[PDB]
RNA sequence: GGGGACUCGUGAGAGACUGCCGGGGUCAACUCGGAGGAAGGUGGGGAUGACGUCAAGUCAUCAUGCCCCUUAUGUCCAGGGCUUCACACAUGCUACAAUGGCCGGUACAAAGGGCUGCGAUGCCGCGAGGUUAAGCGAAUCCUUAAAAGCCGGUCUCAGUUCGGAUCGGGGUCUGCAACUCGACCCCGUGAAGUCGGAGUCGCUAGUAAUCGCAGAUCAGCAACGCUGCGGUGAAUACGUUCC
């Protein structure tokens, strides 16, 4: 989003319930997995690229 | 702050503001930016002019608006009959 | 040597132990009546013991786990058919025939995305 | 469909009442998925049946089944600009399931309290061949002679 | 005794059987009492994600995060094979955890 | 019989019965009736003008009756319009107080659909 | 303890590929039926989306050519608002009851989650919840009680022992802060609604129908949304003229 809300987010906060997880590729807000910490879109586009570590297409 | 474990919620400077003036006085209209301060029985024959979003409306509490809040008689919308 | 096969029917997995004896279905200290309530559970459990012969002889007892009611009375069916079928030779082909031996491969359609449940869609409601 | 018949799927026989019939009633007023209910319901109506003639109820059943079973239906169709309806022969597995459905439907929206009495005075009274189900399939049969000149 | 236990658990297939039963089993001829791997339930992680970067919510892609986790021996904390195994060092991709 | 209202529904169990008191419901009713003792299980028509002395002053002891009970309300709701808080403002304009949305909804406190 | 007897778990194979037979078919394709079988013609399902179209969507996941401001169209803070309300639409839930409501007892799951946590018991409180505290990086601990199912009593077709929207009072939890602007618990009050017009939606087998469970986002807000899981569990297809 804004590389200033960003930092905002990244630094330390007075009142420490006004933070927030966002993507750690985009920095989007929103669709944050805490497992690995990107964004939904982010997240599927490093899963095609296969750069996670047991994160691959699942059948069933 | 709605549980009986810590008493009501009054923030710290606006008590620090109230507290050195209802010693003497009941002081004239004041300015206050946080809504959501419980009114403690303190604010009897004070007038707090409480913030709405646009401008600050002034509230006078005489003997029943101590369970209610600053923000409660401050309009934060305005609707007006469309027709 | 105890004879003991395995039976599944949806979700349920019974361990037949198969021996001599009067016959008189043991279900981990509950009887028939006990568990099986239902008349059909009832006649589905035995259905392999009486489709031929005879008559109402060695009873079972299996370990109970998964499914539900209907899941594990055909479990305990498919468990008393094949244990029936490894103990005699004989009558293979009359539980053959029955259709006692198929497993009956039968589970729940798994649910997909944009659907409300397996089959069943949202409501289309056009422009 | 387009691509040939489909085979209907079997039943088994109740072990109280050895007959495909029973099992046919319990599952056309099976509702929710409550089987043992509908068992309950239709054990119940029998019952009933049975205390107030004191004959069998499959032959009752038998009985009513025979008495509302329909001949042909009034299945319609449309050619030009006018629809009429065409009488045509029903089967015998189609005559039964209509009429099951007929009995069903009229026990369903009865005057009484619980569905045991509601479907052993439907069932007594299909078997009288005075029934809701016997009306119906008058009404159904007359309608349906009314129509003999479009039987193409 | 029965004191050393592992908890070895990978992300991947065929690699966790390997560097199990060819480095770990290697003990067999040091001297250790060896049950062999035990083949525990593979953990299954189920996230979902949409397709498409904005308005398509009907166009999903599901993804699942397996870990396969054995060898749960028992082998005696025996000085020398103890040693052997905090000396030798298997990939990344397995984790090692010594109980 | 009455106590304060009617109280007696033709063939109905009196622990029903006592639900139709303005202040007593089910959980009310079972909690008066495990303290009295008397049965749930009775017909209001074999009630007795001695249990129904025993149970006119516990009800007054500690719970409260027609009157007195809407008055309580009236009273509350008429203080809430006149100081005037977002609360007594939305019972003046008849709109629900408790945060309920507007757009689509409130017709129980409304009226039904206008379409004006 | 003992055991690999059994499921089971997870590594490797067999098997189901018209494999074999009968009749038919240009003998070929293939069609129809049989024995053995877990399954028969693709065993069932998922991933798998051709050339291209809609100048389809995304300049707000991200990125990018041209223009626009640089005491501001950059940035922060404190409140308000993104949640309004004469009305209409769309998607879900609730009912309008006796296949039912309540009271007591009672049996059977899967798949998931868990050191900013799962809080086993014990105590307080009708209650949600609070307190001290063991085990648990987990097949050993929690979740964990499954509900539908079964039994006995009550209610007796009633705007009701159906219905839980609204309102008054009283508490709990997270959050510095819950009127706007959260969820839950207790009492009382107890509306419409009695099957829904023309019209319209989904569904062929473990499907529709019904009842519960779990995850993700999150301090709280998701037992009405999303994604998966499991239990019980049907009726119809004669036929392709007709939309
Ligand atoms: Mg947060
Ligand atoms: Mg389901
Ligand atoms: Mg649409
Ligand atoms: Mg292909
Ligand atoms: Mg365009
Ligand atoms: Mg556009
Ligand atoms: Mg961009
Ligand atoms: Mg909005
Ligand atoms: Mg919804
Ligand atoms: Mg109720
Ligand atoms: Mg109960
Ligand atoms: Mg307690
Ligand atoms: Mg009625
Ligand atoms: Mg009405
Ligand atoms: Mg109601
Ligand atoms: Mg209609
Ligand atoms: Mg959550
Ligand atoms: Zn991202």
């Amino acid at each position: 989003a804004k590389k200033a809300l960003v930092n905002k987010a990244a630094g330390k906060p007075r009142f420490a319930v006004r933070a927030y997880t966002r993507c750690s590729k985009c920095g989007r807000p929103r669709a944050v997995y805490r497992k690995f910490g990107l964004c939904r879109i982010c997240l599927r586009e490093m899963a095609h690229a296969g750069e996670l570590p047991g994160v691959q297409k699942s059948s069933w | 702050p709605r549980s009986l474990k810590k008493g009501p919620f009054v923030d710290e400077h606006l008590l620090k503001k109230v507290d050195v003036q209802n010693e003497k006085n009941t002081k004239q209209v004041i300015k206050t930016w946080s809504r959501r301060s419980t009114i403690i029985p303190d604010f009897i024959g004070h007038t707090f002019a409480v913030h709405d979003g646009r401008k600050h409306v002034p509230v006078f509490v005489t003997e029943s608006m101590v369970g209610h809040k600053l923000g409660e008689f401050a309009p934060t919308r305005t609707f007006k009959g469309h027709i | 040597r105890p004879i003991q096969t395995v039976g599944r029917r949806k979700e349920a997995v019974v361990r037949v132990r198969l021996v001599p004896g009067t016959g008189k279905f043991d279900l981990n200290g509950r009887s028939l009546e006990d568990y099986f309530p239902n008349k059909v559970h009832q006649q589905l459990i035995k259905a392999p013991l009486v489709t031929v012969d005879r008559v109402e002889s060695f009873d079972i007892f299996a370990h109970l786990g998964g499914g539900g009611p209907s899941g594990q009375a055909g479990a305990l069916r498919l468990g008393i058919a094949r244990a029936l079928i490894l103990v005699s030779p004989e009558d293979r082909p009359a539980l053959k025939k029955a259709g006692f031996l198929t497993r009956d491969p039968r589970a729940t359609e798994r649910k997909k995305y944009g659907l409300k449940k397996a089959r069943k869609a949202p409501q289309y409601s056009k422009r | 469909p387009r691509k040939g018949p489909a085979p209907k799927r079997p039943l088994v026989n109740d072990p109280v009442y050895g007959s495909q019939l029973v099992t046919q009633l319990v599952n056309k007023v099976l509702l929710k998925g409550k089987k043992s209910l509908a068992e309950r319901i239709v054990y119940g109506a029998l019952e009933q049946a049975r205390d107030k003639t004191g004959t069998d109820p499959v032959i009752t059943l038998k009985r009513a089944l025979d008495n509302v079973k329909p001949a042909l239906e009034v299945r319609s169709r449309r050619v030009g600009g006018a629809t009429y309806q065409v009488p045509v022969e029903v089967r015998p597995d189609r005559s039964t399931t209509l009429a099951l459905r007929w009995l069903v439907g009229y026990s369903r929206q009865r005057r009484e309290k619980t569905m045991i009495e509601r479907l052993a005075n439907e069932i007594l009274d299909a078997s009288n061949g005075l029934g809701a189900s016997v009306k119906r399939r008058e009404d159904t049969h007359k309608m349906a002679e009314a129509n003999r000149a479009f039987a193409h | 005794g029965q004191k050393i236990r592992i908890r070895l658990k990978a992300y991947d297939h065929e690699a966790i059987d390997a560097s199990a039963r060819k480095i770990v089993e290697t003990v067999v001829r040091t001297g250790a009492s060896v049950v062999g791997p035990v083949p525990l339930p593979t953990e299954k992680n189920v996230y979902c994600v949409i397709r498409s970067p904005h308005k398509y919510k009907d166009s999903r892609e599901h993804f699942e995060m397996r870990t396969h986790k054995r060898l749960i021996d028992i082998i005696d904390p025996t000085p020398k094979t103890v040693d052997a195994l905090m000396r030798i060092d298997l990939p990344a991709s397995v984790d090692v955890n010594i109980q | 019989a009455r106590l304060v209202g009617v109280d007696l529904p033709r063939d109905k169990r009196m622990e029903v019965a006592l639900t139709y008191i303005f202040g007593i419901g089910r959980t009310r009713s079972n909690e008066i009736l495990a303290a009295t003792g008397i049965d749930r299980d009775l017909r209001t028509r074999d009630l007795t003008e001695e249990q129904l002395i025993h149970l006119r002053d516990y009800i007054e002891a500690n719970l409260k009756v027609e009157g007195d009970l809407r008055r309580e309300v009236q009273a509350d709701i008429r203080r809430k319009i006149e100081i005037g808080c977002y609360q007594g403002l939305r019972h003046r304009r008849g709109m629900p107080v408790r945060g309920q949305r507007t757009k689509t909804n409130a017709r129980t406190r409304k009226g039904p659909k206008r379409t004006i």
